[PDB]
């Protein structure tokens, strides 16, 4: 009842620009809609109420319209508070929904990431359990693949990922990769190796080792 | 000033209750209604129901009813809300807000708590053990070789990384926990270094594990 | 202790669902019931005209109009005095909601809505209507044709028309030359082909369509 | 300012007799008797009767100022009435005894004069009473739910004559009363038809009760 | 904090003897007095004045409901007002009246009300109540009229088959005809015209029209 | 909470812009627009007649006069009925502001004003006008000529003149043999042939010219 | 009693906000109307402008709307004042008054507060200099001789000097401070002393300056 | 709009004496006027409103009159308390000006200034910084002149004076004046003089030294 899909679901732009963000309505929701700005681990700001009004103390820059259907979020030009997710309101009916969620991100120059593998330590190989990590540093775009091959097999479902949140100086993102296998299966095979896929490579990046090479 | 404090967060097993408080000031608080709302992590917010304190009328959201109930104490400007029988994709952040007045639809929230992060799951508490990354001249590309700590299999979230003590900051990169099937959290946390430095400075990552205190400082060569 | 003069207020109380309430447009001494659609736009909609079974005989006298006629439950109409009072102290936004026989609802909006404001005496001044601007719902604009005008009534016949067009309208209404609206005429159950003498909304349904239902709704600025 | 008699309790007053009461608001009083003894006692009477003295036989003006005496036989008001009704919820009990020093009386939950009616006139002063506990009498009032105040000069009931002056009072009549507590004092039994002061349930259409009171307390 | 009757002016903290505002209705609206705080005690609430004869007294039904004067010198304070003191409190009489010889005289009435207990004192007619008299100089001719309605040339009331207020010429609460006409035509000392004048009967009889009079009322 | 009776009232509310305010001079049940004027002389007027449109008549009758007349807005009479309450209950203060048609100002004051004071009844008394000690502004004294007569009208006739001033001089007010002051006159504007007929203050600009704007005032004590 | 219980000093660089609270007691905050005024040091007092806390009306001046808002908090009987963009001519005391009622004309101040010095200056906090003013055999007039110090060169203000540790108070003179062309405050504290007595007294000033926690005791001799 | 001007800008009474206050308008003002009394590092205090009203508690001596553009405080006879600075308010309009002060001082015998020169500190020099001080002690009336002479060259531009307030016990003034130079400029020249005019001198007093003497 009264879905709520918001666009884009990612949006990356720089200081300055004039960015518009949109949330559609599954059913005619009239002229009521609302919109918010959530910083990382806080809780969400209310901006526009009623599909057009802006808070008080809401900078002039913030501007929304839209009825029925559609509605548009827009901004003037941004600045480094503004970067941030954004979440629409659906404010007229009372199940009350709420909008997918849009990333905001600051847009920087296309970066290719510094790859680094690390094997796993004689302390964990006690344990019985072994851990491979594979280190991205510092790239842009935040879209980028990492495969697992082990003696030139790919591998999948064994393998979990994190990317920290865009970098405060250089904007740039980090990926770790985690590849855990049981201590005799880390002892069957030999070479490990992560394949980085990324915009700013012309093919695959390789970063191996292999086992018992110390 | 207006401002609303929540409880801290709780951990529950599948089937039992939590109950969630909300307290104000800086208003009246018998005056505006108090909304509460749920934000999966990643996931579309899910409004919970609305109470008001003067009349104590509610009205919830339909999914939600049999579920949760809510209630308000006027003496201490407190407000409750409770979620009875507990299910394990009911793990979000519970937000108590506040609905403004504004001659019309108003039913938009102008105030907000901070968050009681509830986790519900059947697994049991338990610390970490700290593993090393530790950097190699296969790793180092030009001058600056890489290294960090694995905080592998730990119960409940949160855990706090960082290098000699906080004096190492530059470079640093914590990456958020990954949950992995077994139900315990798991992260890496990586710092870059220039390749010559590794001979004469140390690199020690101190973990510290809250929930089951827990303290550990790890050597990194 | 406090008392609430308009519905705004109710839901200020704490009090949201729809139904019979007491408000103090007067004072204190004296109340008088009214119906409130607290769902509709957010609610906070105190109506002073509901008609939906023909049951009641709208075609009343100029006193009748002005004290006001009818049970807060059904059918009524809240007076003219207690719409001034209202309109007197607080600025207030106008929604009419309309229906036809043929399952289909529409409405008008006004931004500004008050009865002979800033009169010192609104008999003096005839209780004049005035609406501003004008926000499209289902049905057109009827009612921007009758601002200014006087409430007329067979005993009293203020429009502009040399005849008394409350009297050929089978209705009481701010008329005019003639009515574009006629939310008090009788109730013909559907197409008829006399002119202009039922419940009669010019730009939705034109002037040889009854309504089945009815309702003048009123909220705080 | 106490608006009811019950208010009348907390300020501080429990004998029974003459009170002044702020129904519309602290600009006029009305005065009316208070039975702080009944039943544990807040009583406000809107009806006295006992001496015969005081006629009932009276017009819709009347009937809706009042009229009489607070001290004897009075009648409080229509309109005062529908003030009390209207902002707070209350209880009613009927005291009635024969000529045989009998008592006899009839309680009803809920009582109300026009409820949620934007006007009181317009509505005729409707009379509704709800859940009704059996005392010495039987249930008369229930038979008037719903029904307009009528006069002679005023017929609003559902006959096609006009009931009110073929029973010699005024009250929220239908087809014709089963209680004429406005009825003519006719002091006993009566060979006319359903004229005098008569609660069917208790003593029948031909017999004209002594005396007679209607008593009104918060919810 | 507002005062009702004159009594309420005494505590206060008002003494002099002059006009006062006192709310018998409601804090609403006032209607101005003029209280005689001097006379045995004081703390008097005054209804009624004449002296100068100015005023006329011959008014419809209408003004002596409503009251008409100024509280300054000659008025009435009106039945309805009056009503209203009498139904909230017990209250006592005292008239006092004086003649073209210097002389004065007085009667007091311990109980006096305007229709009381009554739920409408238009029904009522405004019957005056008067009890106990404790003699001043002046006789006791209002215990005659004690229980009849208030009569004017509009609204005949009295026992009469005339019109006692008519042949009068005032306003009063008349029977088969008055004892005390306190509201008759000013003719300023004897008169050859049969009980139309101020006149108290049992002090200076039915020829005879004072020159000062007024009505005096305080809480029980 | 007590209502504020008068502006000055207002003033102490926290209002000093002035324009359009509600009082209660009867009581909380009903109450009455006036206009204020918060600038002039520190503020704190109530406006109890305003002329300078020249749209309204103030050749109205006896009905009118008392319950007053007009819009707050512009032109208007209070009525005097309300403004007896006001006098009855507090001490007040009055000023007038006149202004021509050649761009000049003038004024007087008078330091006591009332409507018949000490009336047990203002109707019985033809609510008689009473005013005190004169302060010069820029015109002469013309109300102490008019204290102590009564309201007159073509209605109700009670000026000391044989024949009906208030007819005469198209206008209502406190009149004597006749007037030195008509500020109810008809709104000739400018110079007029006719003898005291138009709006005219005496003692300014005589009895052949009307002046442009006209307001009395009156605040407490 | 009737008080008002302004804010403490507050320091500014140009083009900075400062905000001013004034916190009343003694009589119903929500009754009267709050006036806000400033008087720059030796000059004509300026009036800022009005709020009333019941209704939270305002009027200000014309010069400075745009840059002063006005607030109260009813809950705790305070109001505040905040000039927002601040320039070096702004320094001056900054006093809240309240206008007392009375049937007229009103809009004089019956009570005020009691100052809230406002220093504006791109100056930086900065500790004195202490320097000897010698007594001379040619600067003594017959049997009584003048030295001092002189305190140069620091900001903000104030510092307060003492001779011998306040043991030391006839005939002291501590003038007024100046404001050097530099943006830094310079004064002198002088005594006069018996010319006999210069040989087996000691006078020693005591010059201390809180806001950048400066003591300094600096000994004269001829 | 609605200057206000004082006069006169310096008033010198004794106790017992009548003294007058005047403040002017630049465009009427009609009745309505206020005065107050500050007391130094004080708030001021109201006196006066509406042009001749007096607060409560204000001493009967206080009194005062005036209407339209010109107006007058005048105070019977003095006393201890009375002597500070008063200062007159608009008051009728919403501009609200306020009047330039005017000081009321104690008057005393003529005396006339103990003058003492000050040469540069030997700390001083060093910095690279020279202030020359000049000292006029106990001295009434207040007004008086200080000139700087270095080699008989009158300066301008380069010295400030400060003012102490009235003393409580003898009621006499003391003036502090001081010519700041650089190191530099002060060795270039020899003879350093403060010329003081005084009302109590029948011509200017010098005190002077030369750079080295003591
Ligand atoms: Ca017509
Ligand atoms: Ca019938
Ligand atoms: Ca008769
Ligand atoms: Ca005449």
């Amino acid at each position: 009842d009264i879905q709520m899909t918001q666009s884009p679901s990612s949006l990356s732009a720089s200081v300055g620009d004039r960015v518009t963000i949109t949330c559609r309505a599954s059913k005619s929701i009239s002229k009521y809609l609302a919109w918010y700005q959530q910083k990382p681990g806080k809780a969400p700001e209310l901006l526009i109420y009623s599909g057009s009004t802006l808070q008080s103390g809401i900078p002039a820059r913030f501007s929304g319209s839209g009825s029925g259907t559609e509605f548009t979020l827009t901004i003037s030009s941004l600045q480094s508070e503004d970067f941030a997710v954004y979440y629409c309101q659906q404010h007229n009916e009372y199940p009350f929904t709420f909008g997918q969620g849009t990333k905001l991100e600051i847009k920087r120059t296309v970066a290719a990431p510094s790859v680094f593998i690390f094997p796993p330590s004689d302390e964990q190989l006690k344990s019985g359990t072994a851990s491979v990590v594979c280190l991205l540093n510092n790239f842009y775009p935040r879209e980028a693949k990492v495969q697992w091959k082990v003696d030139n097999a790919l591998q999948s479902g064994n393998s979990q990922e994190s990317v920290t949140e865009q970098d405060s100086k250089d904007s740039t993102y980090s990926l770790s990769s985690t590849l855990t296998l049981s201590k005799a299966d880390y002892e069957k095979h030999k070479v490990y190796a992560c394949e980085v896929t990324h915009q700013g490579l012309s093919s695959p990046v390789t970063k191996s080792f292999n086992r018992g090479e110390c | 000033q207006m401002q609303l404090v929540q409880s801290g967060p709780e951990v529950k097993k599948p089937g039992t209750s939590v109950k969630v408080s909300c307290k104000a000031s800086g208003f009246t608080f018998t005056s505006y209604w108090m909304h509460w709302v749920r934000q999966a992590r990643g996931q579309r917010l899910e409004w919970i129901g609305v109470i008001h304190p003067n009349s104590g009328n509610t009205k919830y959201n339909e999914k939600f009813r049999s579920r949760v109930t809510m209630t308000t104490d006027t003496s201490t400007s407190t407000a409750y809300m409770e979620l009875r029988s507990l299910r394990s994709d009911d793990t979000a952040v519970y937000y108590c807000a506040r609905e403004m007045w504004n001659y019309g639809n108003s039913w938009y929230f102008d105030v907000w708590g901070q968050g009681t992060t509830v986790t519900v799951s059947s697994a049991s508490t338990k610390g970490p053990s700290v593993f090393p990354l530790a950097p190699s001249s296969k790793s180092t590309s030009g001058g600056t070789a890489a290294l960090g700590c694995l905080v592998k299999d730990y119960f409940p979230e949160p855990v706090t990384v960082s290098w000699n003590s906080g004096a190492l900051t530059s470079g640093v990169h914590t990456f958020p926990a990954v949950l992995q099937s077994s139900g315990l959290y798991s992260l890496s946390s990586v710092v870059t270094v220039p390749s010559s430095s590794l001979g004469t400075q140390t690199y020690i990552c101190n973990v510290n594990h809250k929930p089951s205190n827990t303290k550990v400082d790890k050597k990194v060569e | 202790l406090q008392q609430p003069l308009d519905c705004d207020d109710i839901y200020a109380q704490g009090y949201q669902s729809d139904g019979v309430y007491l408000i103090y447009p007067s004072g204190p001494s004296v109340p008088v019931p009214v119906f409130c659609d607290m769902t509709t736009e957010g609610g906070k909609w105190t109506v002073f005209q509901k008609r939906f079974n023909g049951s009641v005989s709208f075609f009343r006298g100029w006193n009748d109009y002005k004290l006001g006629f009818g049970r807060a439950d059904g059918e009524y109409w809240l007076g003219l005095q207690n719409m001034h009072l209202l309109t007197l102290k607080q600025k207030y936004e106008l929604r009419v909601d309309l229906e036809d026989f043929e399952n289909n609802t529409a409405y008008a909006k006004y931004a500004d809505f008050s009865i002979s404001p800033n009169a010192v005496s609104a008999e003096e001044d005839g209780y004049t209507l005035f609406v501003a601007g004008f926000e499209d719902g289902g049905a057109g604009d009827s009612l921007s044709y009758h601002s200014g005008q006087k409430f007329s009534t067979f005993d009293r016949d203020q429009d502009l028309f040399v005849q008394n067009c409350a009297a050929l309208s089978s209705g009481a209404f701010w008329f005019r030359s003639c009515h574009f609206a006629n939310l008090n005429g009788f109730y013909l159950g559907g197409s008829h082909l006399s002119y202009a003498n039922g419940i009669n909304w010019a730009q939705w349904k034109g002037f040889y369509y009854s309504l089945k239902r009815t309702e003048m709704k009123i909220r705080r600025a």
